[PDB]
């Protein structure tokens, strides 16, 4: 019924453990406090940024300091603070607890698991605003990370070190995308190679809780878990964990960054944070800016995403991919915080509600939504299948709308349909590496010109079926080789 | 004395200076004294903001007319508190927790404060059980979650209510157990109108009423949605009952905040909303919720500002809901009711893994049309479908009569129309509308497909207009 | 299934744990004690 | 699989709501153990000298704030010049001299514009034009000098007026050999003000007369056969010269004022109860010792500590309160 | 005499110092953060005198870790960055600490980055052609040498490729010196722009300062200014032609912005600094030809929002010789690059600089293009049949004009695959003039998209069929 060790040996092991020094220190006062903000008065050798200890072991930040007082944020519970209470120098930065033990767990900012699974072994600890590396500490963007989606890895490649923003209005397919990208590098973590596997972190901002629990149940069923962290602010948490949650995925993810291994991480989503950010600042009565924005909401969301990097070899050669998602409102992507981000990314992949409702699912809409680092974070046979994929289709589109004719029209509008058609995909059916190589591989070589075009779709699953049934040296040979030799190609 | 004293007073937000070391605590309910005969009354005083040199901002819960400077205050050591129990149902209820019906009743029941965490992320269990309600656009393209969260958006005047009473009937009323009817800045009328239809129906015994409305302070404004959500906790977490929380309408609850936050000082966010406007929206609607073998399934109205879904409000809202029904004056205007708009209401349990294969492709097809058609207004709002050709005349003449049989003679339109409603099983509306985007029905005429239930009442219809199905 | 497998853990789990209040009761004492001497910086009788 | 999985997640939930209930009701009845057992004075007095004892061991270290740096500068070198000049003058002359700035610092809280036009040679003409016989010669003399330096805002003018009042009043104590008396006194009355906050709120609103209050304090605390004139008088001249203020922190800031004159610092200790003369004497030195400069040390009474001490000095407390020590204890038990 | 933090918010510092000790308005001042896992060095510089001694200090590196009360240390002088042929072949940041060799260059001689522009009188107008072998560049927005260049467009548009593009096509062979500043953009550009120079042998002839977007708003400040110092160093010291590439000039008017309230300042339109115009006025104005000195600038504007009635890159407009405009509807057809060859312009584009033919040829151009803009929605709403024979006519030779305009860049290669292509800018104008003549009609519009010259034109439509 119980093992009577823990729930009894606890107390004494934590009472040989209360030490309890004494410890000179300097003491502030809180002189006013509301809404999830509090001064302290004191304090002379408080850092900026340093974490204050409140009574009851309520957490804050000193972010204001003038000669008055200094204003802090409240990490949570901040009905608790009142007028007088005493607070404490932590004499530490921001910062979090770090290591592998973080994998499969739910921890809040501030590193403590939620997932009230138990303890949490940390390798180290790390502050959150450690600088980003710099120009001579990275190398270009040359590793694939595979999404599983064909629209994504045929026209807007991710790389490892790449940031790829995700923005489109609500209900678009947003976290349908990053949690397949997720759940596609299971095949990679069951190789136990640290060069191929990905380690995921989710950090969820603002987010209703079910919803992140329905996300965590989504990476169990799909053996995600075992390499993914979820860090959660849900919407019931304090502004200043709403704005420090990405901080924390991002330094957990550092952590392995720097210890050469590759990092995905997804940030759902950082137009919450703005927005905690802003109230954080509203409350503190920095002047707003656009929007009531902060001055220094780009600043924010920049020194964020400027930490998913590609190390060099010197620096083991580890990675962060950011993934980034922002909702929209009704489409427009002249806002304020879509336009810094967008202007933050390594591109965008811009999903429509229009595009949705029409089958064109993931919602991709390939005219505006780009990969800044292209070819080089494919595999060779993509890039061959897959060339001009992109402006084939733009061209399409324009064509299109433009027909409402000649011959080579009639061809290219053909053509464009039946890739149109290729790129839908299912949801939580990702596809490797060499299938989206043999799809693409049909429908711009023009296999697909003699099909239907509500047939395609079928016609593709049933030859990949096929392949898979016999001729696999096809699949083999690009998945080894990684190019599809003139040989394979005539097979 | 361990007493304070009104300093300031502004509208509902009162400052009261105390002793040092007797500050009360945030969220404490403080009583002030109104003298002045016509409004002499007890003025409860919500703990805000703690201002420093011993003094607090306090939100008052009536209106703070007549109140003095340097009255005494009086903290009673704790928050605002509502009874609970068995006993709140069949009564109707204020902000405060005083009985309206029976003045005086209740106060022997055990009190909760109105104030608490929301369950530990642990206890979180996700719901995908669809809640069949018999309404066909919302069991085919929204469908409802049991246990989970439901949100009616839309204009002024666009059904919001009249959905909301739609959904008592046809959820409530077979209902083994608790309701909570939560009216958050509505018009009282509709709350006595309400009343009486529940005692009528026989439903009030099994429901509990709390109504704080338009005319109130908006401390009141925004704190009776907390005493509904702590009486719909108690049946939640102290009884093991099933609860139908229903809430109309929390924009309000939003918008008390807004002006609260005004009076208290803060600096306006964008709009003019408060700062924090996504936290107390994320504490409020994330207390509402289903934990793991404890069922609320919530209906909340939220009122959209001029019409803009880009309002920070219910942009905010979005976020916390497991289906939504965003009513559209678009619709609205063509008389279709329900005025849901197909392509912007929403379902997290629209999936195939839950409805199936065939609710899925046949929902996934109306909305494609509808998509199909409304991108097309362009053209026929200058042309006219002539210059469309055959494959879009097609499609916009099946768009049309499937936007007119997503309308359905609702049972709280009865009282407006004088029809009775239907109700459409789940079924039935899936082979319906499966034919429909086949095209089994082009034939007929478009008024045959409105404001009907089932294929029965369309068959019925066309023969009256002279078609045959 | 599965509901009544949850139903009948519940009952037991319940049990469990009411056994496990009961019984713990004896060593909580010494936990107590210990604390106290402890938290004093000498060994306390009681 | 999943209906295993929730069985255990629910059985571990269980087992940790258990083991919390067994962690509070320990922490509780461990509270309430240590509250009968620190009963014993013995065990305070074994409590004072372990603290006492820590304190020892704990190794020490290297290390008017409100004031700008021009206030800062032009009040030391007022502060020197005073220390300098008056130090020769007779007590009677103090008196005279203390009575007179006080006076000159009420005058100049009445009106406001002569103080804003005086804080930005020809200052000191206009000072014997104006009250070259109101005030006499070493008053005079030492009005001249402060106005000869430049201030931040006005208000730093009546502050340092009112400054060299409160240092004229402690030189006639020191002179007439009782700082001390001058000190407990200001200390005891800060202490009884702090314990009465509605007493010490009422004579802090500036808007009602200096004088009814002034009378207030002299026929409740200030007169009665127990207090000493010095400080009966100094205190009045301070509550009369209040801009707000509450008068705890006027009293406390003119103990502070009076120790800094005599070259130590103050050190509030909390405690339980009072300790013995070989306790305040050991807890003097190994403060002394720990600031590198003697401290005195005031004694504050409260059970609440249960034992310990609370010395605070700088904004910064070392805390050996055994009830801390229990709070902490109880927030260690995760 | 050393100063003392008094207050900190974010990037702005408030510094108390002795009287008769005030640094003076732009000095350097520096103070220490001693925490370990933070420690460094903070170099603020005097924004504004606040009176009583106090002065508003602007920061270059995070302030975390700060803490009040701390020394601060006046150097008395501005930053100063190394100048010299010594900088060349290396990456600096904003003040002028070598990154690749830490420690290189501090023995340099070392010049102020606040400067006057030069004397009105010593400014002579510079028209003469830069010829770039990009068809829409060269024959719509002809660029000047000595002139200063800007590509204006929204975010992810094509500004950085192209930049990058006319990086390959002038750079490579140029005789004189080259400066790139990397003003507030990706830190993975910067490495990769450092990598390539390198590979193409550029970098010994280029000096790269780097301020990216991860850094404090004044090191987005300032780093401009550093770059613009020592190009300023090449042109009027070592009397050398130099090509000046900053990238993105937005983000010193943006980092200035975020500031701006910090500071103290009232905002003025739009959110931006009311001391906008005057800021981009000093910096743009330093960046200039000489009489007799050349520096040919190339800046990256981005348009926030794509609104070019937005008053940054409004503001920025009056400075600039030539604009390419990247349109966002142009990169969504898959035209690249992404030029709008309707607001984009030239000052050189005349008669009297480029001569009759090109100046007939361009206008003619601008005109089909117009009138196809002005067709478009009749086009998309009504269809094609419903226009005019002659507009039928002109629709076909506009979408053909229009794919010609578009072409394979050598830096693009990276995105197509497809290797790129120069274009002589007489056989631009002649392609052109032909165009506009209807002799290409026979062929698909589609021959016409991501070529070069003339015979990549007969090649394509090869390819598809149709004969040139
Ligand atoms: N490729 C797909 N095929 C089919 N359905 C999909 C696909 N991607 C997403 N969906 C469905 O679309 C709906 C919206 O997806 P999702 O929740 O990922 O979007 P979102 O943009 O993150 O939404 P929100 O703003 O609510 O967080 C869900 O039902 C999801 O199952
Ligand atoms: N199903 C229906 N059948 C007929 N009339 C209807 C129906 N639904 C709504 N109406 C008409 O629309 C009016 C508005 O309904 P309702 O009060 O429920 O809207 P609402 O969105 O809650 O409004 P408000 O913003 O004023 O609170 C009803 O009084 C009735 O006139
Ligand atoms: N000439 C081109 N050919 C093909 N693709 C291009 C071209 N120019 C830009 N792109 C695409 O547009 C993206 C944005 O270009 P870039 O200049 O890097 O961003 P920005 O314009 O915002 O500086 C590129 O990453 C690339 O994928
Ligand atoms: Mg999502
Ligand atoms: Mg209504
Ligand atoms: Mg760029």
């Amino acid at each position: 019924t119980i093992s009577a060790a823990d729930i009894e040996g606890a107390i004494e092991d934590y009472v040989s453990s209360f030490s309890a020094d004494t410890e000179r220190e300097e003491i502030g006062t809180v002189i006013d406090a509301g809404d999830g903000i509090a001064h302290v008065e004191g304090l002379p050798s408080v850092m900026t940024q340093e974490l204050l200890e409140f009574p009851g072991g309520v957490l804050g930040v000193a972010l204001n300091l003038d000669e008055h007082s200094v204003g802090a944020v409240i990490l949570g519970e901040f009905e608790k603070i009142e007028e007088g209470q005493q607070v404490k120098r932590t004499g530490e930065v921001l910062s979090v607890p770090v290591g592998d033990a973080f994998l499969g767990r739910v921890v809040n900012p501030l590193g403590q698991p939620i997932d009230g699974q138990g303890d949490i072994a940390a390798e180290t600890r790390r502050a959150l605003e450690l600088q980003a590396p710099s120009v001579v500490q990275r190398q270009s963007v040359s590793e694939p990370l595979q999404t599983g989606i064909k629209a994504i890895d045929a026209m807007t490649p991710i790389g490892r070190g790449q940031r790829q923003l995700i923005i489109g209005d609500r209900k678009t397919g947003k976290t349908a995308v990053c949690v397949d990208t997720i759940l596609n590098q299971r095949e990679a973590w069951l190789t136990g190679d640290p060069k191929q596997q990905v380690r995921c972190v989710y950090v969820a901002i603002g987010q209703k809780g079910t919803t992140i629990a329905s996300v965590k149940r989504a990476l169990e069923e799909g053996g995600a878990m075992e390499y993914t962290t979820i860090v959660a602010a849900p919407a019931s948490d304090a502004a200043g964990f709403k704005w420090l949650a990405p901080y924390t995925g991002s330094a957990i993810g550092q952590h392995w960054m720097y210890n050469g291994k590759h990092v995905l991480i997804v940030f759902d989503d950082l137009s919450k944070q703005a927005d905690a950010y802003r109230a954080i600042s509203l409350l503190l009565r920095r002047p707003p800016g656009r929007e009531a924005f902060p001055g220094d909401v780009f600043y924010l969301h920049s020194r964020l995403l400027e930490r998913c990097a590609k190390l060099s070899d010197e620096l083991g050669g580890g990675s962060m991919t950011g993934l980034p998602i922002i909702e929209t409102k009704a489409n427009d992507i002249s806002a304020f915080i879509p336009t810094n981000v967008i202007s933050i990314t390594d591109g965008q992949c811009f999903l429509e509600s229009d595009l949705f409702n029409q089958g064109v699912r993931p919602a991709i809409n390939v005219g505006v939504s780009v990969s800044r680092v292209g070819g080089a974070a494919q595999i060779k046979a993509m890039k061959e299948v897959a060339g001009s994929l992109r402006l084939d289709l733009s061209q399409y589109r324009e064509l299109e709308a433009f027909a409402a004719l000649d011959a080579a029209s009639k061809a290219q509008l053909d053509r464009g349909a039946r890739l149109v058609e290729l790129l839908k995909q299912p949801q939580y059916s990702p596809l490797a590496v060499e299938e989206q190589v043999v799809a693409i591989f049909l429908g711009t070589q023009g296999h697909l010109d003699s099909v239907p075009v509500e047939d395609v779709q079928r016609f593709e699953s049933e030859l990949l079926e096929h392949v898979k049934a016999s001729h696999s040296d096809i699949f083999d040979g690009i998945r080894e080789t990684k190019k599809l030799s003139e040989e394979a190609e005539e097979k | 004395k361990t007493a304070g004293r009104v300093v300031r007073i502004t509208g509902p937000v009162v400052d009261v200076e105390f002793p040092r070391g007797s500050v009360p605590e945030l969220f404490n309910a403080l009583h002030a004294e109104i003298t002045f005969g016509a409004l002499a009354k007890t003025l409860t005083l919500e703990v805000a903001q703690h201002l420093g040199d011993s003094l607090v901002r306090c939100i008052s819960m009536q209106p703070t007319d007549g109140l003095v400077r340097g009255v005494e205050v009086t903290d009673t050591g704790a928050s605002i508190s509502v009874p609970v129990g068995d006993g709140v149902k069949g009564h109707v209820f204020n902000a405060l927790g005083d009985c309206l019906d029976d003045p005086g009743y209740g106060k022997d029941f055990e009190h909760w404060s109105i104030h608490r965490k929301p369950p530990a992320f642990s206890d979180l269990e996700p719901r995908t059980e669809m809640l069949e309600t018999g309404l066909k656009v919302v069991d085919l393209l929204t469908p409802y979650v049991r246990g989970g969260k439901i949100a009616l958006f839309g204009g002024a005047g666009v059904g919001k209510t009249v959905l909301i009473q739609e959904m008592i009937n046809r959820i409530a009323r077979n209902f083994g157990g608790t309701s909570v009817f939560a009216g958050v800045g509505e018009r009282t009328r509709e709350g006595n109108d309400l009343w009486v239809e529940l005692a009528d129906a026989n439903v009030l015994k099994d429901t509990a009423l709390v109504f704080g409305q338009m005319d109130e302070p908006p401390g009141t404004r925004m704190r009776v949605a907390l005493s509904a959500l702590t009486m719909a906790e108690f049946f939640r977490d102290e009884q093991g009952q099933d609860v139908l929380l229903f809430i109309d309408n929390i924009f309000r609850f939003t918008q008390a905040g807004s002006e609260v936050s005004t009076l208290l000082g803060r600096m306006p966010s964008a709009v003019g909303y408060q700062p924090t406007l996504a936290d107390e929206m994320g504490e409020l609607q994330e207390r509402i919720t289903s934990t793991r073998g404890r069922s609320i399934t919530s209906m909340q109205a939220v009122y959209v500002p001029a019409d803009d879904y880009t309002d920070p409000a219910p942009a905010t809202t979005f976020a916390h809901l497991d289906a939504t029904t965003e009513l559209s004056r678009a619709v609205f205007s063509k008389g279709i009711f329900p005025a849901v708009d197909p392509l912007a209401s929403s379902s997290t349990i629209l999936d195939p893994a839950i409805v199936g294969d065939e609710h899925y492709r046949v929902a996934q097809e109306v909305i494609r049309i509808l998509q199909r058609y409304k991108d097309l207004q362009d053209i026929i709002a200058i042309l006219g479908i002539d210059e469309l050709s055959e494959e879009d005349k097609q499609l916009v003449n099946r768009a049309r009569r499937i936007e007119r049989f997503l309308s359905q003679n609702m049972m709280a339109a009865e009282q407006f129309t004088g029809q009775p409603g239907s109700t459409v099983p789940l079924k039935e509306t899936i082979e319906a509308f499966d034919k429909l985007t086949k095209g089994e029905f082009d034939h007929l005429p478009e008024q045959a497909f409105f404001l009907i239930g089932g294929l029965d009442d369309l068959a019925k219809k066309a023969e009256s207009l002279g078609a045959k199905l | 299934e599965v509901a009544q497998t949850l139903t009948q853990a519940d009952q037991q789990l319940s049990a469990q744990g009411d056994q496990v209040r009961s019984g713990l009761e004896s060593s909580v004492d010494g936990l107590s004690a210990k604390l106290a001497s402890r938290i004093l910086g000498v060994d306390v009788n009681s | 699989a999943q209906g295993a999985q929730q069985i255990q997640l629910m059985r571990q939930q269980l087992i940790r709501q258990l083991r919390t209930g067994l962690g509070a009701e320990a922490v509780n009845k461990a509270a309430e153990i240590v509250r009968a057992h620190v009963a014993d004075p013995q065990a305070q007095s074994a409590t004072v000298d372990r603290f006492l004892s820590e304190l020892e061991q704990m190794a020490p270290s290297s290390v008017t704030s409100r004031l700008r740096a021009a206030s800062r500068q032009s009040l030391a070198a007022l502060v020197e010049k005073f220390d300098s000049v008056a130090g020769g003058l007779d007590a009677d002359g103090l008196t005279n001299l203390a009575d007179e700035l006080a006076s000159v610092a009420k005058l100049l809280l009445s009106e406001t514009a002569l103080n804003k036009h005086l804080a930005e040679a020809p200052k000191v003409r206009l000072l014997e034009r104006l009250l070259s016989d109101k005030v006499s010669a070493t008053t005079l003399d030492l009005l001249r000098t402060a106005v000869s330096n430049r201030w931040s805002t006005e208000s730093n003018l009546i502050d340092a007026v009112e400054h060299t009042a409160r240092l004229a009043l402690l030189k006639r104590a020191e002179i007439a050999g009782e700082v001390d008396e001058v000190e407990e006194q200001l200390f005891r009355f800060g202490r009884v003000l702090d314990a009465e906050p509605r007493l010490s709120a009422l004579l802090s609103d500036y808007t009602t007369p200096a004088e009814g209050r002034v009378a207030l304090l002299d026929k409740a605390l200030t007169g009665r056969p127990g207090v000493n004139q010095t400080a009966a008088a100094l205190l009045s001249q301070t509550v009369g010269l209040l801009r707000g203020e509450r008068a705890d922190e006027a009293v406390i800031d003119l103990a502070e004022l009076a120790v800094s004159r005599r070259g130590e610092v103050v050190a509030h200790v909390s405690a339980a109860a009072e300790l013995s003369d070989a306790q305040r004497t050991r807890l003097t030195e190994v403060l002394s010792r720990i600031y590198g400069r003697p401290v005195s040390v005031q004694l504050h009474v409260d059970p609440e500590l249960l034992g310990g001490l609370s010395i605070t000095v700088g904004d910064e407390v070392i805390d050996g309160s055994i009830a801390s020590r229990l709070a902490a204890a109880q927030t260690g038990l995760p």
